[PDB]
């Protein structure tokens, strides 16, 4: 019988500073045990500065970031040119999404740029739309593997003073760009070594009040 | 995995890579796949982890008690025939693909068997999940009256290609050189391709960062 | 599989093609399904390569203590012992064999054994998954008391559109011959039968 | 999830967890399962994430037309029951949805209504609704009584959704309070299980069967 | 819902520095029975495209007619049709792209594997995938079916990365192509030996070869091979 | 009903400098109801430590196997047995039940008193040894505790640091794993003496 | 067979087990006492399979009878439950297993305390303040975690009892019929009439 | 279907069809509402050309729509029908979702929502 | 929804119903009311799958309303439940059927005499002197079998009913936590407040 899902592999990652986020995720695209691409990009610029990644079911990621990005193009024909907000995307996506509630787009969707107040955002969605924003979030197949790290290393989880008796916890503040994309680096290398769908090849898209820059870094090819 | 064996001049050549899977999670990155059964008959083994070494080192066992008992160095078709009957009884239950070669009084050997328990001959053999990419690279390299180092080479080109291209595979290329009137030698980590690179930040925590509820001395000694 | 064996004037020979596939897969393409039971008793193997062979090895070894006690065995011995194993576990076994061998009173015989465990004297025999091809041509070009030679061409123009036919069959055409002169054993590439 | 909400003396408590999961993934602490409908409306959430977040939200939107077109603020048994006759069209379909539309208005008074994806529409002054609903009942229903002061009220609320969070593994991460009185709804702030558990074992002596 | 009767195997592509090259052989396979020989599988869309399909022929032959519609259409009140709008690979892949997806979304797919090799009009090597689930992907070297297991890794010795591309010249580049069909010709049971390469370069243009065989085989070695373990003889 | 993931549990393992940690948490469930928060998974035979994830009427068999042979090659030996023969051991016994295993994750640590070489090993539940320089991991954020492992760890730690890296690494696993958790105890082994600390994590 | 509860205080411990035997849609009987006395000082409860439960029961309770006689010594709650989890492990990989689950409450005269024992089907043992088996420790475990306190006299514990009863009678769905309860101290095993 | 336009503007902007069906009204019987401080009365005319009728049957000028609220008319007695039908079962819709009957104000809304409704609808007078 | 009881007597039908609403393995609800009341003299009491039961209910009501309003006048309650008995066999024939059974107890007032429907949810009909739903059943019949005589007053209907009520507490494995009663005759529909 034809199965209309697939699994592309691959993992994103989302991380948010003051004013600034970052949306990474590598470049790997697999079906079973053979790699398809070391260089198919999954994070895209969808304009008015939100990065937007649907991983899981390559057909459908495509298919959904294809959708939003027209969503967008049409919001400023009905809108006389307003800029779309990250967080009327999340909504409008959610819809996107949820649209299909009886037939899913098969992904883990992340949206990043910055709120109204200039400061960084993260919003990570389910297949079928219910989504929240987030300081951070891994997606995709080494979630699993990401996730808890960034935990402990971007919400300073299960840390503590030293010498406070575990009574006072180590106090949150947001991190540096270049503090965070040291976070990502780590944990796809880590992500790398441990699971077999990750490699090739690091994309970061980081997100200022300037623009979208890019930054690519190698990854271990086995 | 990704196993393989070549004949040359005046000998055999076995190599494999290191990786063992636990679904999608690389759960030792450096794994030896390559077997002692006896001095100079060795088993390169992919397919269910525990099996090919309990049934490796089964036959290993009987095929000393074998060499004691007819006071003659043992056979590479006696470690084939033990190995494909055992096999054969347990029809395909027992998961071992193994790839068996070695020199004895008789000559050079070269052989493989499945797990159902049959056994094929040939000057160039691979097994294992990435067979297909390293069977491709011995079918484009392989010739008749292969050197030593020649053979080696084309062996560990037929690993890589098991290493790069399929993700069942990865890490290290271990290598085995048999010889006739020379010892055999186990080369361990003869390529190591895939050395992990320096980490962006040192996360050694201040100590004290974990809060404790109770210490106490445990007791080993009697 | 594509195998085939026929009985001529001066014996009988064994045919087969190389191909070992899983899927779609081709595992071994210079495979041997031609295996020796006994100096002049051979058979082809169609079907699990697992099955066929531990049945191979335990028929090897039966004739060997059939001899060691009672000299050589006739064909129909060997036959026998093939049988035995494939009717008795029919159950649990996929293997159609093609027994063959030379006496000097009987001459050339040929017994196929398909899935069931039955056995069939007859003057050739073909089988495996490319044997359905070519039922129409050897049907119509096999006749008895043929030459070494013709025999030879028999097999070789029959397995060659066999081979063409059948994706699970391939490789290379090896041929053993069985006569009261010895065991000779015949190949055939893929430059050679592909242009018949 | 565990989410509860019960009815006494001085209003309406509601209280819920902040846990979500996908399996034994545990996925999310900080989830938000009560949405605020209106100044005197709210709607709790367990089950599916994605079902409960859509259709809750789009109920405020359909509370929101009432109130335009009728120049008054809309029922709790009206806003539940245009819930509930929306779950009944997709009955089948396989949505999953534990929710309890909570508020207050002139005519009704405090009211509580539990609704659900298989159509079922209650009225009530006590529910508990989620995977650990058992765990926070067993805590509520023996501590209850109509005259509950609204510091104690609140206090049995959280604790009962302490105690869920606990013994049940798909809930957990945060306590969510609610107030819900004459004169709307108040929030009492988010309480993180790992602080409050500590706190609540050693002021109130309780969970002795923690190594403390 | 469908399942594939007549068959293609697999397709195999790559980028070099001038352009793209593409194979695949003349099979249509009916299960194990290898039924029709003179079956092209690699479809022509103007002077500057090749579209290689494997998988379902009648499906096939559905997508031939589609692209023979294609280029019709294009040409209507379109003065421009063998200039500027022109067709390009890029706009030929995207329609098929939609088609598949739209296909696997009506739970009734296109039983096929598709590689769209071209050059567009500014030059730049065109090398697309597409499905019957509407995945889609693009790499230095495609392949489909057996060649994504056996071609892949042979080719990607050539062209490992995209720096690769201008350091590998024509000669090279169909030298591997032409090795990895030798090889599946070996390994992949339901291949051929007949075989059609098609080569577009940005100077040379489209150049279309047909009955191409696989040649300079090593199958003397098996001679040696006698018996499966103890046998001698 | 996957024998696996009813109970809950995990354990993870690490080597230092001159030292070997081995850590635990302290859930037993029955899927979703939790049911004991004092379930150590963690045992000793002499100097070599024993860590078991999975089915929990196994984790207990096993033991109680390993206490009943461990006892029997000392009288026998007249030595303790050192971690490197343990590891045979175990992988021995569990592969003697290939066609009805144990549901089991287990985990060697300890270090050897003839040599002083740190030495920690890993099991699939048939008996493959998965022997590591680094770490070894088990349970049911066997995920989660691979990722934190990876990222957080650096070789030649001390014993002070290396508790801490540990802790953490099973902490932080822990709590994305809603089957683990319940509590924590980490042992820190040096040559000559062995410290045992509970660790306080949210009990949720 | 559904509802049985233990409760471990200061010095003793405490036994309920619900009275109905329902098969179909009759309550064939509500006065069932779901326990066997295994020695003067140990007290097993038992819940499961229909005809599994007092067989598996009442064999153990020969065992340990019989190891009574022998040695003319009464074994300690922590070995005799040690001897049922083994006898558990075992059953779970016979041909058919006995599903029974099992709570054991016994007063260990040699070191002067009560201990309660949890263990399922499967053979998994575990000592527990207070335990239960099937859908009451759903309700139980959260009311107990609230309530208990380790410092309780035998009559705080039936009090404490009584709360329980009163959530599982509230909230569940079906009509167990009451409880008859039992209490282990050092004194030996009494039951309470009243309840 | 039948589509066209009946009801559009003329010239001087006056919608015609709207205006002549006033006229009928304008034909029918009086009646005559008359609201007090707790109570509300509905009186209503009834043509003495026509004796030999049956009072028992004939239908009564005032209608109840639900036990709280009465609808009475002037004009077509056939078209009054139909809105009461309409207005009645609107009556029992709002009980049935809103769990509350209708205001006065809610039913003569809708009662004017389809009244509306036909002078902009095709092939409707 | 379990247990819906009916009795008809010499001048009034009584109508029984369960007040437990259960989900899972906790009763939601233990004062619920299975009824609606379609006219001033009839009353239709409803059993079965979640959900389905007040949609069709209050499906039913509206309608029968509607009838009231627009006649004004009273269907009888042989209409009524003619109407009801046409709607279930209309539905089992759908794409999703209401999964409902109905007792419909009511008093003709032009006959001056009580009356009870029972109708299951694949449109079976039937007018008995007393009815239940599901289990209820299988221990009520043969109980009203004997004790049931048709000259009975409305007290000695509502003695029989708690016979019922006590027996089904008895021998049902679950607990229904007591029933709502109703009285339905001449006067109208009245509930007895004391059960
Ligand atoms: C390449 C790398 C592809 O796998 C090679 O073929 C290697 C062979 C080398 C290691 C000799 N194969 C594996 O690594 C092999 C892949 C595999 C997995 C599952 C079945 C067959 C083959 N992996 C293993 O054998 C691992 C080795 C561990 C990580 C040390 N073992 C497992 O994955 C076991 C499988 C056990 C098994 C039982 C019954 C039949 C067959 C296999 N799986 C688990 O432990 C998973 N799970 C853990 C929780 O407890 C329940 C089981
Ligand atoms: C022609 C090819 C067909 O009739 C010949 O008859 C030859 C006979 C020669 C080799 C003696 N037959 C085969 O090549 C034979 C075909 C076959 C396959 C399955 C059942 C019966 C016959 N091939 C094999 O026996 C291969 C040999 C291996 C590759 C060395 N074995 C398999 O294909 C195994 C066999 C498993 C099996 C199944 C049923 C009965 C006995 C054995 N199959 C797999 O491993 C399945 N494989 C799992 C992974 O996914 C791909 C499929
Ligand atoms: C308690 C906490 C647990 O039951 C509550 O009941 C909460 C309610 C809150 C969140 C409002 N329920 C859940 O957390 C709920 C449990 C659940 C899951 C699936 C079906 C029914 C109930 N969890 C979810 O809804 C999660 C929330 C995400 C992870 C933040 N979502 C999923 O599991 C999604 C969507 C599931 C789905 C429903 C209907 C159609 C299609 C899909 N599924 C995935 O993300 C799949 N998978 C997760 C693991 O990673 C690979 C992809
Ligand atoms: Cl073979
Ligand atoms: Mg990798
Ligand atoms: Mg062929
Ligand atoms: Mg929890």
């Amino acid at each position: 019988q034809f199965n209309p899902y697939g699994d592309n592999g691959g993992t994103i990652l989302g991380i948010a500073g003051e004013d600034f986020a970052v949306l990474a995720g590598d470049t790997r695209n697999i079906t079973d045990y053979s790699i398809n691409s070391r260089y198919e990009p999954k994070v895209f610029d969808c304009g008015d500065n939100i990065v937007m990644s649907a991983n899981g079911f390559a057909a459908d990621g495509d298919a959904l970031v294809k959708r939003f990005k027209n969503s967008v193009k049409w919001y400023h024909f009905d809108h006389n040119d307003k800029k779309l907000s990250i967080n009327s995307a999340a909504r409008n996506i959610q819809h996107l999404l949820y649209g299909k509630r009886f037939f899913p787009y098969y992904v883990h969707t992340i949206i990043a740029g910055l709120d109204e107040d200039g400061k960084g955002a993260v919003y990570s969605f389910d297949p079928v739309g219910s989504y929240e924003r987030e300081q951070c979030r891994a997606g995709g197949a080494a979630a699993s593997l990401i996730m808890p790290f960034l935990d402990n290393q971007v919400n300073f989880k299960n840390q503590y003073e030293p010498g406070t008796n575990g009574k006072v916890k180590k106090p949150l503040k947001y991190l540096s760009v270049e503090e965070v994309i040291k976070l990502v680096r780590d944990s796809f290398t880590s992500a790398t070594e441990r699971h077999i769908q990750v490699g090739d090849g690091l994309e970061i898209l980081i997100v200022t009040k300037d623009g979208v820059r890019k930054e690519f870094y190698e990854l271990k090819r086995d | 995995t990704t196993i393989v064996g070549v004949k040359f001049n005046n000998g055999v050549v076995i190599a494999a890579d290191t990786r063992s899977t636990q679904g999608p999670i690389v759960a030792d990155k450096n794994c030896a796949k390559l077997h002692r059964i006896s001095p100079k008959i060795w088993c390169a083994g992919a397919g269910t982890a525990a099996d090919t070494e309990a049934v490796t080192q089964l036959i290993g066992s009987n095929i000393e008690l074998h060499s004691l008992y007819t006071s003659r160095e043992p056979r590479v078709v006696s470690a084939l025939q033990m190995l494909k009957q055992h096999l054969f009884k347990y029809q395909g239950h027992i998961g071992a693909y193994l790839i068996v070669a070695g020199v004895d009084p008789t000559g050079s050997h070269l052989f493989s068997i499945h797990a159902h328990g049959s056994t094929d001959v040939g000057y160039y053999l691979s097994l294992g999940s990435g067979s297909l990419a390293a069977m491709a690279v011995l079918e484009s390299h392989w010739k008749q009256d292969l050197t030593k180092e020649e053979a080696i080479k084309l062996a560990s080109d037929a690993i890589q290609a098991g290493i790069w291209n399929d993700l069942g595979s990865g890490s290290n290329v271990d290598v085995c050189v048999m010889e006739i009137g020379k010892d055999a030698e186990y080369l361990r980590n003869y390529l190591t391709p895939n050395v992990r690179e320096e980490k962006q930040k040192s996360y050694k925590f201040p100590r004290g960062t974990t809060a404790v509820l109770k210490e106490s001395i445990v007791n080993i000694c009697d | 599989t594509s195998i085939m064996a026929v009985t001529f004037k001066d014996g009988v020979i064994l045919g087969a093609d190389s191909r070992t596939t899983t899927g779609a897969y081709i595992a071994n393409r210079v495979t041997d399904k031609l295996t020796r039971v006994h100096d002049k008793i051979w058979c082809c193997r169609s079907g699990s390569a697992a099955d066929t062979q531990a049945i191979a090895d335990i028929v090897q070894y039966h004739l060997e203590l059939y001899t060691s006690q009672y000299g050589t065995p006739s064909t129909e011995t060997a036959a026998s012992v093939f049988k035995e194993l494939c009717y008795e576990n029919k159950d649990n076994l996929t293997a159609g064999i093609i027994v063959a061998g030379y006496d000097d009173k009987n001459k050339g015989e040929v017994y196929t054994i398909p899935l069931g465990g039955s056995v069939h004297k007859l003057p050739y025999a073909i089988a495996g998954s490319g044997s359905t091809f070519i039922y129409g041509y050897c049907d119509k070009n096999f006749r008895e008391n043929m030459s070494k030679e013709e025999t030879v061409d028999f097999i070789k123009h029959s397995l060659s559109q066999a081979i063409k036919w059948d994706g699970s069959s391939g490789g290379v055409i090896r041929m053993v011959v069985l006569t009261a002169a010895g065991v000779e054993r015949l190949i055939f590439y893929p430059d050679e039968y592909e242009q018949l | 999830t565990t989410t509860l909400a019960f009815r006494f003396q001085g209003g309406i408590i509601v209280a819920v967890d902040s846990r979500a999961t996908a399996g034994n993934w545990v996925a999310s602490q900080t989830v938000k399962k009560v949405i605020e409908i209106n100044p005197f409306l709210l709607g709790t959430a367990a089950g599916g994430a994605a079902d409960c977040q859509f259709w809750e939200t789009w109920l405020g939107s359909q509370c929101r037309l009432h109130e335009l077109r009728e120049k008054e603020r809309i029922s709790v048994a009206a806003a539940s029951k245009i819930l509930s006759n929306l779950v009944y069209q997709y009955k089948g379909a396989g949505l999953s949805m534990g929710t309890m539309i909570c508020g207050y208005t002139r005519k009704e008074g405090p009211t509580i209504y539990y609704v659900d994806s298989d159509g079922t529409r209650l009225k009530g002054d006590i529910f508990c609704v989620g995977s650990g609903q058992t765990f926070a009942y067993g805590v509520l229903d023996s501590n209850y009584k109509w005259d509950l002061s609204v510091e104690d009220a609140l206090y049995l609320g959280k604790r009962s959704i302490l105690a869920a969070a606990h013994r049940d593994a798909y809930s957990g991460g945060s306590v969510n309070l609610y107030h819900v009185t004459e004169d709307g709804w108040i929030y009492h702030g988010n309480h993180d299980v790992g602080e409050l558990f500590w706190k609540v074992k050693e002021e109130e002596g309780s969970f002795n069967n923690v190594i403390g | 819902t469908q399942q594939p009767i007549v068959t293609g195997t697999s397709v195999i592509s790559m980028k070099y520095d001038n352009g793209v090259i593409i194979a695949a052989d003349n099979l249509g396979s009916y299960g194990s029975l290898l039924r029709f020989n003179g079956v092209e599988r690699l479809i022509p869309v103007g002077d500057n495209t090749v579209v290689g399909i494997s998988g379902d022929i009648s499906d096939m032959q559905h997508i031939e007619r589609l692209l023979k519609d294609l280029v019709t259409e294009n040409a209507y009140d379109n003065p421009l049709a063998d200039a500027e709008e022109a067709l390009e690979p890029s706009y030929i892949f995207e329609y098929l792209a939609t088609v598949m997806y739209q296909r696997r979304s009506k739970m009734n797919p296109l039983w096929n594997a598709i590689i769209v090799a071209g050059v567009q009009s500014n030059g730049d090597q065109f090398l697309r995938y597409v499905n019957l689930l509407g995945v889609t992907y693009s790499s230095p070297t495609l392949a489909t079916g057996f060649g994504a297991h056996m071609a892949n890794p042979l080719l990607r010795k050539v062209v490992d990365r995209e720096s690769d591309i201008p350091k590998t010249t024509v000669q090279v580049a169909e030298e591997a192509i032409v090795n990895a069909m030798r090889v599946l010709y070996y390994r992949d049971a339901r291949s051929s030996r007949n075989f059609s390469l098609a080569i577009i370069d940005k100077n040379t243009g489209l150049t279309f070869k047909k009955n191409l065989q696989v040649e300079n085989m090593k199958w003397d070695f098996a001679k040696d091979i006698k018996g499966y373990g103890t046998q001698k003889i | 009903s996957d024998p696996s993931s009813i109970n809950g549990g995990i354990v993870v393992a690490m080597t230092g400098k001159d030292c070997v940690a081995i850590a635990c948490d302290l859930r037993l469930g029955s899927q979703s109801l939790g049911v004991s928060n004092k379930f150590e998974k963690i045992f000793h035979y002499g100097h070599v430590f024993l860590g078991i994830t999975g089915l929990a009427t196994d984790v207990t068999t096993l033991n109680e196997m390993f206490r009943y042979k461990t006892n029997l090659y000392k009288l026998k030996e007249e030595r303790a047995i050192e971690p490197e023969t343990f590891t045979q051991l175990v992988s021995s016994s569990l592969y003697e039940r290939r066609f009805g295993p144990y549901f089991v994750g287990p985990v060697v640590a300890g270090i050897n008193s003839k040599s002083g070489k740190p030495f920690i090993a890993g099991f699939d539940l048939i008996g493959c040894i998965d022997e590591a320089k680094d770490f070894i991991v088990s349970g049911t954020a066997s995920d989660q505790l691979f990722g934190m492992c990876e990222s957080l760890y650096e070789p030649n730690l001390e014993p002070e640091d290396l508790f801490e890296t540990i802790s953490q690494a099973l902490l932080n696993a822990a709590d994305r794993d809603a089957l683990s958790g319940w509590g924590a105890v980490v042992y820190i082994i040096k040559k000559d003496e062995v410290v045992k600390r509970y660790l306080k994590m949210r009990q949720d | 067979m559904d509802i049985i509860l233990g409760i471990r205080v200061q010095d003793s411990v405490i036994l309920a087990s619900s009275k109905a035997v329902t098969r179909g849609i009759s309550v064939l009987k509500d006065s069932d006492d779901k326990t066997r006395q295994l020695s003067p000082h140990t007290l097993m409860s038992f819940a499961g399979e229909a005809g599994d439960t007092v067989q598996f029961a009442e064999y153990i309770q020969a065992n340990i009878q019989l190891y009574s006689i022998r040695e003319d010594y009464e074994l300690s709650p922590q070995a005799v439950s040690s001897f049922v989890r083994q006898e558990l492990a075992k059953s779970i990989r016979s041909r058919r297993p006995y599903q029974v689950n099992v709570l054991i409450g016994g007063y260990d005269k040699k070191k002067n305390k009560p201990e309660l024992y949890q263990i399922d089907y499967l053979g998994t043992k575990v000592e527990l303040p207070y335990g239960a088996h099937g859908y009451s420790g759903f309700y139980t475990f959260s009311l107990l975690d609230h309530h208990y306190r380790p410092d309780m006299t035998t009559e705080e514990g039936l009090d404490l009892l009584k709360l329980c009863v009163q959530e599982l009678e509230k909230r569940m769905p079906m009509d167990f019929k009451g409880v008859i309860v039992k209490i282990v101290d050092k004194d030996g095993i009494r039951q309470v009439d009243d309840f | 279907g039948y589509d066209r336009a009946l009801s559009i503007f003329s010239p001087d902007g006056h919608i015609f069809q709207v205006e002549y069906a006033l006229e009928a009204v304008k034909r029918g019987t009086c009646a005559v509402g008359v609201k007090g401080k707790n109570c509300v009365v509905l009186g209503c005319e009834r043509r003495s050309t026509l004796k030999l009728q049956d009072t028992r049957i004939t239908p009564s000028k005032v209608s109840k729509i639900d036990s709280h609220v009465v609808l009475s008319f002037s004009g077509l007695n056939a078209d009054s029908r139909i809105l009461i039908e309409k207005a009645r079962v609107e009556a029992q819709s709002h009980r049935l979702t809103l769990e509350d009957p209708v205001t006065v104000e809610y039913l003569t809304r809708y009662v004017a929502g389809v009244q509306q409704r036909y002078t902009q609808s095709g092939g409707v007078r």
